[PDB]
């Protein structure tokens, strides 16, 4: 096979979120060649990896996974009829896919992270192994540093008009290994008229390929309940821990939720993003 | 006056000095809004009720005595007569705090 | 008490690729638990006609989107039961994108209907699940009217610089029943230096759901071949016939009749006539 | 001159009214480029070759004459003697046209 290449329309571009990547797969041959298909697979994968003491921890997340069978405008008949390719001609198959809105996986790079965006084209031929070509393209806080967050909410009464519920929490880092414990330091204030209850939970948000869609399932993993906190008191957690449980899906994204249930009102919620590796 | 109390064995040095007399401990914390609100009132009570011995334990410094008294929230107030705990309540409630003193002395 | 789908743009008529967004708003008069709020969004066209005494039907799904909805106050997700108490308004946001293709246009008319709608389901413990439905509008010739086209291509030579290949073809209607014949009338002109070959084919593009995409599988069904047409002659087909013959993620199939001329060492000259093909 | 055949009966009548003379038929179509192009030349030849009978059948008007003669493209030139076919070729090829006529008279 003379040439087989992915040529993007703008060969030196950093593509953005919700951005169109478009190009051609270009085939030329030395001799008369029958061809069953030309297909593409476009992919974007971030790998977040580190070593706990000296243990091998890594989380892998796809953000793009697109496949299509490309067609020649001069071959209108369909995929159950092979195309005859001849020397002297450039057979150009148009491709085009839109990148996702939101995270492109470019979040953590270098030290702990790597990102990967490419298109493979495959040439299928009768009685031959499929031939492939691959072309990369360009897409647009410390993982091990402690994380601290706080949230306060007004919870009024007739007799306590400026009542408040607050939570302030601290954890040791963002990235944890399956089987670890997330140790939690938190302080809770309740000047409201209500009796409130501090809780925390690890939640797994599955981004998965199902039907014609990427959908998201939110799953609750390990959880803790604290002692109720009466009006006019505070309480503390000091190394209260949650176990990191071992769990067509692109990626799972995790969060520690630390919240206070307030009867008759909405919860006061901290959401702390986590990276959880195998 | 309220005796700031910064040790485990210094909690035994006060529980001993009291005779038949009632002691009151404010298990407090510095970041706690209700514990900071009650704080002056607890001091004003110590001037008033000179027959009673007032003590303050910061739960985040004396995590030791906190644990052993099984304090779980702040402000918590614990009341002892000879050395045996006779009362206890949690909450920045001034009227309950004074009322409990009068009730226990 | 209340249970309603509320679109963000309630008067918008949506086009291919646009996002349809709104809220499902739930109210109670008495304290209640809620297992779920789900939506289903569908877009379906049905073309129905009589061929003599026989009814023919093509059903085409354009949108099939399902999802379970969450409140912000349900942070542990899809299992966390929700305690709905009287007094205040519950709003579950939803959003989905209409697929790229040509979608059918919203219709109630001659040879059938096109309908898009969002249906919300309220799941409850021990209770039968309640429904609400709200339509939305979408925008992208007579099905029994004759369909035709013509194309002429320059196919030049050093000695016939003005060489040309042309085809014009006509069929009597656009809608056919599976098993019927399409009888094609066509006239072909060849003044180029090449021997050209007239052909026709029914081509099916099946839209189906896979991976996390809508994809299209293109399939050649029946085809015919005419005699070769030598340089400096014309030929005609006078009712040449082609037969219209005979999973869960298959949404629809779009059919075209290709009438084309193969020109050796050059591109095809191609007519594409859209068809409607229905089962009996 | 070239005589237009409008019918299958008129076709028969032409072949038989001709004796042992060559009869050449232009099987033509009014919409067909090559067919229109060669028409004047078929006429000019009918004026030169006064000893040969020249006919035209429009394959759209006389589909049955065309199908019995098994014409499949246009222009097709068929050559007759005493009602029997002695030659045929297809195509707007005037030199082939004249050379076949010369070859069959």
């Amino acid at each position: 096979i003379k040439s087989f290449e992915v040529v993007f329309n703008d060969p030196e571009k950093v593509y953005g979120s919700g951005e169109k990547v478009a190009g051609r797969v270009i085939v030329e041959v030395c001799e008369v060649t029958r061809v069953k298909a030309v297909r593409i697979l476009a992919c974007g994968v971030a790998k977040v990896l580190w070593m706990q003491g000296s243990q091998q921890c890594k989380q892998t997340s796809e953000y793009l996974r697109y496949e299509d069978t490309l067609l020649l405008e001069d071959q209108p008949t369909g995929e159950n009829e092979m195309v005859i390719m001849r020397p002297g001609n450039k057979y150009e198959y148009k491709f085009g896919f839109e990148l996702p809105q939101g995270p492109l996986g470019t979040s953590f790079k270098g030290k702990y992270g790597s990102v990967d965006y490419w298109v493979k084209a495959f040439l299928d031929r009768p009685s031959q192994p499929t031939q492939e070509t691959k072309k990369n393209f360009e897409v647009v806080p410390d993982l091990m540093a402690p994380v601290s967050a706080k949230k306060e909410k007004k919870v009024s009464s007739m007799f306590i008009p400026d009542g408040r519920v607050s939570v302030s929490a601290r954890i040791d880092r963002k990235g944890f290994c399956e089987g670890d414990e997330i140790s939690i330091h938190a302080d809770f204030e309740n000047t409201s008229s209500r009796i409130v209850v501090p809780k925390a939970a690890i939640v797994a948000r599955h981004t998965y390929l199902a039907n014609g869609q990427t959908k998201v399932l939110t799953q609750k993993l390990s959880s803790v309940r604290g002692n109720h906190i009466i009006s006019g008191t505070c309480a503390s957690w000091r190394g209260k821990s949650l176990r990191v449980q071992k769990i067509n899906i692109l990626r799972v994204e995790y969060s520690l939720l630390i919240y206070v249930s307030v009867p008759g009102s909405k919860k006061v919620i901290l959401d702390l993003p986590l990276v959880i590796g195998s | 006056m309220v005796k700031q109390i910064e040790s485990k064995t210094a909690f035994q040095e006060a529980l001993d000095a009291a005779g038949d007399k009632l002691v009151v401990v404010d298990f407090s914390a510095t970041w706690c809004g209700p514990a900071k609100m009650i704080k002056p009132f607890f001091h004003s009570l110590s001037e008033k009720y000179s027959n009673v011995i007032f003590l303050e334990v910061d739960v985040d410094d004396c995590q030791d005595v906190a644990s052993e008294c099984e304090v779980k929230c702040m402000p918590t107030f614990q009341f002892f007569k000879k050395g045996q705990k006779v009362g206890e309540f949690s909450g920045a409630n001034k009227e309950k705090l004074e009322a409990t003193i009068n009730e226990l002395v």
